[PDB]
């Protein structure tokens, strides 16, 4: 699937 | 009515094994928290533990679940390594415990002697030498014979493949660093190692094997202060940098992944990997480390 990751 | 049915478990460090049962309800973060109890560490962000899952697949066990529910493999006592999944940016500024400290260095001299950090000749032999002054301690010239390095594992194999000397030649050159390391105490032989390895170009970095859109192979290094982006033939070298500061985000779907700078001015860079599990552990290392190094930065 899917992820983010944003800092 | 019923009993417990309790299950057992076995955890090696670097040079410790532990045996211990534990619940169907045992999270994976109180087995952590007994490893890490019973060895005495509290420097515990660096590590994790490994188990292979039922299809033999190496895997970080996740702390917030249980230790059960994670398809471990079947054998009555579970195997789990207790290893550093991070590494720190400055050893002698962040390894305190001499625990913590040791169990770096071996995992560290493993990673070196099975020739996954390149390492120039001159380099492997003063690394040998810190690792004979931990083991041996003083050199004693009446005590270490000739040959008393015979039957140690001291150098990598691309090291001797390249630069040719013989076994004796190789011997007495570490040897002769040995000496002079008449001063050095146990524990302050294996930072030196550290101290020195730490600098290897491949030293901390998790490489994972990438495609660009138009197919090229690449290598896609995770470490503790960014990424990178290396040719398929050059692993020490990066081609392309990543450090945290610039990238804003790091998203992946399916096989796609997908890096966003800060600067809006420069282009996204999108790479493929072949497996959604390879994504999703180099995501697990990206924010693991992004993570330490912030709170280094606090």
């Amino acid at each position: 699937r899917y992820e983010e990751y944003d800092l | 009515g019923s009993m417990p049915k309790p299950i057992n478990v076995r955890v090696t460090t670097m040079d410790a094994e532990l045996e211990f049962a534990i619940q169907p309800n045992t999270t994976g973060k109180q087995l952590f928290d007994q490893v890490v109890k019973t060895v005495g560490l509290r420097e515990v962000w660096f590590f994790g533990l490994q188990y292979v899952d039922s299809k033999g697949y190496s895997t970080w066990l996740k702390l917030n679940k249980k230790v059960t529910q994670q398809d471990v493999k079947k054998e009555n006592p579970l195997q789990f390594k207790f290893r550093a999944k991070f590494f720190p940016e400055d050893v002698s500024e962040e390894l305190i415990q001499e625990i913590t400290q040791r169990l770096f260095f071996l995992q560290v001299k493993e990673a070196i002697l099975n020739d996954e950090i390149y390492c120039p000749p001159e380099t492997a032999v003063l690394l040998a030498s810190y690792a004979v002054q931990a083991k041996y301690g003083d050199y004693n010239k009446e005590i270490h014979k000739p040959g008393y390095l015979a039957n140690d594992r001291l150098l990598p194999q691309r090291v001797l493949e390249q630069h040719k000397l013989t076994k004796e030649q190789w011997e007495e050159r570490i040897q002769n660093w040995h000496e002079e390391h008449r001063g050095m105490l146990r524990e302050d032989s294996m930072m030196e190692y550290l101290k020195i390895a730490q600098d290897l170009e491949m030293y901390g970095v998790n490489y994972f094997e990438i495609k660009n859109k138009k197919g090229t192979e690449l290598w896609l290094g995770v470490d503790a202060l960014g990424l990178n982006i290396y040719e398929h033939d050059d692993k020490l070298t990066p081609k392309i940098g990543f450090p945290w500061s610039e990238i804003r985000n790091i998203s992946f779907n399916d096989k796609k992944f997908v890096i966003k700078p800060i600067d809006k001015k420069a282009p996204d860079f999108v790479f493929y990997a072949p497996r959604l599990r390879i994504n999703k552990r180099i995501l697990a290392l990206c924010m693991g480390n992004h993570e330490l190094y912030m709170r280094r930065r606090k």
